[PDB]
């Protein structure tokens, strides 16, 4: 009940580049980047706004009211070593391909659209935390500087934000449980608006209601409060 | 237009609290529901406004409109069988034969309007013709052996090939060999159209073919047909049998014929199959509805397609202390009595009626129809549907015979339904009543007289009405003139003979303005 | 009138089945019915083909010859036979 | 609860009576799926965005990154291009001897909880 | 003067030509035959 | 000069949608396509 | 994928016919960076800026701290005057014993994505 079942993978960056028209997915692939170390953890927030004030006309407590909803962060930490080939470059140059994701790209830039590019944390069935993300801030820390200048330990970290993919672009069976007047409480909310549900099927003797029949439920477009 | 409005909030009703009898201070957890219980009124109030769908259809029948009622789609059903051993009753009238059946829907049911019988019916004579060669008393020319001659090998138009048939049934597949000895050029067997007929008692009538080995008989062949219909042949010899005629048309340009046909050696009829024309019908058995509520105006509804027009179809059985109860389905109500049990039965869809009950002046509930008590169930016994557009079968689909009663193995149709004719809605019958309520009718003034033979006729192109000037004979009537079409020829002269009116063109047009006429006015057509 | 009807035996050069997606491209009903609807826009793709020869006098259908010749003036009043048209307007 | 409509059928046919047959309920956004998932993005110029880059993951190693891709791939464009329904997982499973993998997608039309599984009967 | 000699009204229904759907008005597939596009 | 204008944009063809006719209630997921596959004008 | 034009050549020869010869494609581009890496700063007084400045890190030690100022000096001075060219590393290597400094810089024009080196041909 698995599919590879028993093979260890390695995590990995993949960097796209901004959607330039009237689209939502990111564009093609600019660079991949696979990782040296898997992250020791990996930290996931979520944050939402409820404002709510104190007083009223009596100062009992008031009910808050929905303000917004803010976007989920992650806080990778991306390890980089070098160590048993003092002298060689990979450490520089992989961070080099890093910090493409925090400066405008070129080809966005002549379509008027400046946005910097974006990334998605693929790894394995992890599929809480792969989406659609832009990078806020790079904190990097080198450490073990070989010889001739050239870094070799460098820690990164790293701040994601969730970017939403929005635009993904009412039929009732009764039962014998089921009545008008209940119908109309279990998708509106008001007792007595049950007028609604009879007016669009046409029903004309609410005593009946064959059971088994279809009912279709407008939308709240008839009550707009 | 100017409609009003009967319409109160359920929430107002209860706004009569009127807490100005002294001993009495609650509020919702209570007793008083009673108060509040009796809502019931805002759920009839909701009644009040609305005008049911079915006074709609009350109110065609005051202003003398009818409905439409539904039709049914009938088509020719062929049976097959591979034991021709005898005859008897192998169809009982009403034999259902239905479509196969898939993930998508019932099959559509049809069922036999006829008894088909069938024998395996055997041969009497084969005789020698050609063109001008008539039998002359002659029966023996393949009576033992030898064979005997086809057309004197040159088929022209006149030819035939006598044959017998013993039973002639009238909707019966036969087959008939033909073992011919092969002389001259081989030929493709739909190369020569040679048709076959039966000599019906009316006539010649001619037959179809569902065969390869039938005609060019460049091998022996065995051409199979359906019998069209109760004949027999001419009887002049020793076989008094049914008729078959290899009759010879005329040698066409791309279907050519060919001198020195095949002298026919051995031949035999078996039968196979016979052919019959059901309607879309079905008969459903046992279908239960539901509890009478004991009230007058009970309705009931049938989950199925619209009933069959016939004999009573829906026969209701009540429970009983007896037994069953019969209920007999009767026209509209008019005069019936409260002992008689009556109901009333919508031909176009589900909805069945009870007895209704009304009343006035003096008060009294006089109600026309019994009433079933409260409690007691109800259940359709056997009623008959089919009508419908949903029977316009495509050709052979239909495969399956049901209940496998007889010998027969496999039914297919040959020619696709005729096609049904879905009834009216109460939603169509409301857009005809503006249009066929005031469409003429009277013939009263000039327009309407030329306009009544338009639709009389539309064959003419000018018609006007001029009525009987003075001190003319014919108490002022009218004269109508009528021109009958004709292309005026490539040459541009027209005879004198197309521009008179054929006869029936003017008995037409005589006939519909007669009714339609005013009381004291007469009519004659005619050129001018 | 001209009678400029719809021609059978006529392909395009823009088939509805060639423009279909994938895996669509499998079903018998589909590709049969959708090729229908070639017959009827067929002949549109040819005149947008063969445009040029359409103004070519030595070519172009007879109606358009007459027409060619108001273009510049072919005096073509009292020709009755289509060839005595053609060389007039060409070398007028 | 959700309301799913009626329209034609992929492998269209003649139908009982004739002209083309349409079939609604279940069955319905059963077909819309496979249609969905046949096509890769493209053939269809003029909606570049409708299909599903599966392909473009063809010939990948056999791991659970190429098996992690897959879930992603397929929940994004089910969501976007067909709304009427409700996704409930997606397995990947290896099928003969670590040689294909298995696509298995458990739905359900919104508001009515029946599970179903696509199944593309060829 | 004229390339052409149709209208919406022209429309040819030459399936039969090929295929076999024997309704001159169904329900739907009529109305992907309208093409007023053209 | 004075030149007629032939441009008719591709979108406002798929508005031909029609749905006054019964039975058909079907968005992108349908094969309805050989309205938009005939774009081709 | 990115235009390249085209223009003179640095050796200039008459041509098959006559004139001057004309060279484009990813050929012209080299001329381009011969033209810009040979001459010092300051050789055209109009334009001053133009022209890298290799010959500040002349008879420098061996060592890559040289080396790493020279990888700087062309990255900024070959992006500045030459903006079609996206440049991939820059190598010092001795070469020869520790005397001289060779140069191989690693190059492709915007999205051909074709990797090239300037050779510098005498």
């Amino acid at each position: 009940s698995k599919g590879a079942g028993k093979s260890l993978v390695r995590a990995n960056l993949a960097i796209h580049e901004p959607p330039t028209g009237k689209s939502t997915s990111p564009g093609g692939l600019i660079k991949r980047f696979p990782f040296e170390f898997n992250p020791a953890q990996l930290s996931i927030s979520q944050r939402s706004q409820w404002k709510a004030t104190p007083t009223a006309a009596v100062r009992k407590a008031a009910k808050p009211q929905f303000m917004g909803a803010e976007p989920r962060e992650m806080t990778l930490e991306i390890f980089l070593d070098s160590s048993m080939k003092p002298g060689g470059n990979t450490v520089m140059k992989k961070v080099e391909s890093l910090l493409i994701c925090c400066e405008v790209t070129a080809k966005s830039l002549a379509a008027k659209q400046p946005s910097p590019p974006w990334v998605i944390f693929e790894w394995g069935s992890f599929s809480t935390a792969r989406f659609n993300a832009y990078v806020a801030s790079i904190e990097t820390q080198y450490t073990l500087f070989g010889t001739a200048g050239v870094p070799i330990r460098a820690t990164c970290q790293m701040g994601l934000v969730e970017i939403p993919g929005p635009t993904p672009n009412r039929v009732h069976r009764v039962v014998a449980g089921d009545s008008l007047q209940s119908l109309a409480w279990s998708e509106y909310g008001s007792a007595n608006a049950w007028r609604v549900i009879a007016e669009a099927n046409g029903i004309d003797d609410p005593s009946h209601l064959p059971t088994g029949t279809e009912l279709i439920l407008p939308a709240t477009e008839e009550v707009p409060h | 237009r100017r409609f009003q409005q009967f319409v109160d909030d359920a929430k107002r009703y209860i706004q009569q609290r009127a807490p100005e009898w002294t001993d009495h201070n609650v509020s919702d957890p209570g007793v008083t529901l009673v108060e509040t219980v009796a809502h019931m009124a805002d759920q009839i109030v909701y009644r009040l406004n609305r005008v049911p769908d079915k006074n709609h259809l009350a109110f065609l029948d005051l202003v003398g409109i009818t409905l439409f009622p539904p039709s049914a789609a009938r088509t020719d059903v062929t049976f097959w069988l591979s034991a021709p051993q005898e005859d008897a009753i192998l169809v009982p009238v009403g034999t259902e034969v239905a479509t196969l059946r898939t993930e998508r829907d019932e099959a559509v049911v049809f069922a036999t309007e006829q008894d088909l019988r069938i024998v395996p019916c055997t041969m009497g004579r084969l005789v020698t013709q050609v063109s001008g060669e008539a039998v002359s008393d002659r029966t023996t020319d393949l009576a033992e052996s030898k064979d005997v001659l086809c057309f004197a090998e040159a088929p022209n138009p006149g030819d035939c090939m006598l044959i017998g048939l013993s039973a002639a049934v009238p909707d019966c597949a036969l087959a008939l060999e033909l073992d011919s000895r092969v002389d001259g050029v081989g030929v493709d067997p739909r190369q020569p159209p040679l048709v076959w007929e039966a000599w019906t008692e009316d006539g010649w009538q001619s037959c179809e073919v569902d065969r390869d080995g039938t005609g060019g008989l460049n091998r022996p062949g065995d051409v199979v047909l359906h019998i069209p219909g109760g004949h027999v042949l001419s009887r002049n010899g020793g076989h008094e049998a049914g008729w078959i005629r290899c009759r010879v048309t005329e040698p066409l340009s791309g279907q050519p014929f060919y001198t020195t046909s095949p002298t026919i050696r051995s031949a035999e009829a078996y039968t196979i199959g016979g052919t019959t024309g059901s309607i879309h019908a079905e008969t459903v058995l046992d279908e239960p509805l539901g509890e009478s509520t004991g009230l007058p105006g009970q309705r009931l509804r049938l989950e199925h397609a619209p009933v069959v027009a016939g004999e009573p179809s829906v026969l209701l059985q009540t429970a009983a202390d007896d037994g069953w109860q019969d209920w007999q389905v009767v026209p509209h109500f008019s005069g019936s009595h409260p002992d008689d049990h009556h109901i009333t039965v919508d031909a176009t869809t589900g909805e069945i009626a009870f007895g209704p009950a009304v009343r006035e002046a003096d008060g009294t509930l006089r109600q026309y129809g019994a009433v079933p008590p409260k409690g007691a169930v109800i259940r359709a016994r056997r009623y008959r549907t089919g009508g419908g557009r949903a029977g316009n079968v495509a050709r052979g689909a239909v495969q399956v015979l049901r209940t496998s009663i007889p010998y027969v193995s496999e039914v297919v149709n040959r020619e696709a339904a005729l096609g049904g004719v879905d009834g009216e809605t109460i939603e169509e019958a409301k857009l005809r009543a503006p249009i066929t309520l005031r469409a003429q009718e009277r013939a009263v003034t000039l327009r309407d007289y030329e306009e009544l033979a338009r639709r009389a006729a539309p064959e003419t192109a000018r018609i006007t009405c001029l009525e009987g000037a003075e001190n003319e004979y014919g108490a002022h009537a009218v004269r109508v003139l009528v021109v009958p079409q004709a292309v005026p020829d490539p040459g541009g002269r027209l005879r004198f003979e197309q521009l008179v009116p054929g006869d029936a063109l003017l008995n037409r047009i005589t006939r519909h303005l007669d009714e339609r006429r005013l009381i004291g006015t007469r009519l004659a057509v005619g050129p001018p | 009138a001209s009678q400029r009807g719809s021609v059978d035996g006529l392909g395009s050069s823009l088939p509805i089945a060639s423009m279909l997606p994938a895996v669509f491209a499998d079903d018998d009903l589909a590709l049969r019915f959708v090729a229908g609807l070639d017959d009827v826009l067929a002949p549109i793709l040819n005149v947008l083909d063969c445009l040029d020869t359409y103004f070519d006098p030595a070519l172009t259908p007879a109606d358009f010859a007459q027409w060619l010749g108001t273009w510049v003036g072919a005096e073509t009043d009292g020709t009755e036979a289509e060839p005595m048209l053609r060389a007039a307007v060409a070398a007028a | 609860e959700q309301f799913v409509g009626s329209g034609w059928s992929f492998p269209l046919r003649i139908g009982p009576t004739g002209g083309i047959a349409l079939v609604s309920g279940e069955q319905e956004v059963e077909e819309a799926m496979r249609l969905i998932l046949a096509t890769a993005p493209g053939e269809r110029p003029m909606r570049p965005e409708f299909g599903c880059a599966i392909h473009d993951l063809v010939f990948a190693p056999v791991n659970e990154q190429t098996a992690g891709r897959i879930q992603h791939e397929v929940y994004v464009t089910l969501d976007r291009w067909e709304p009427r329904i409700e996704v409930h997982d997606v397995d990947v499973t290896t099928g003969e001897e670590q040689n294909v993998l298995f696509i298995d997608v458990r739905y359900s039309i919104r508001g009515t909880n029946n599970p179903r599984s696509l199944v593309f009967p060829f």
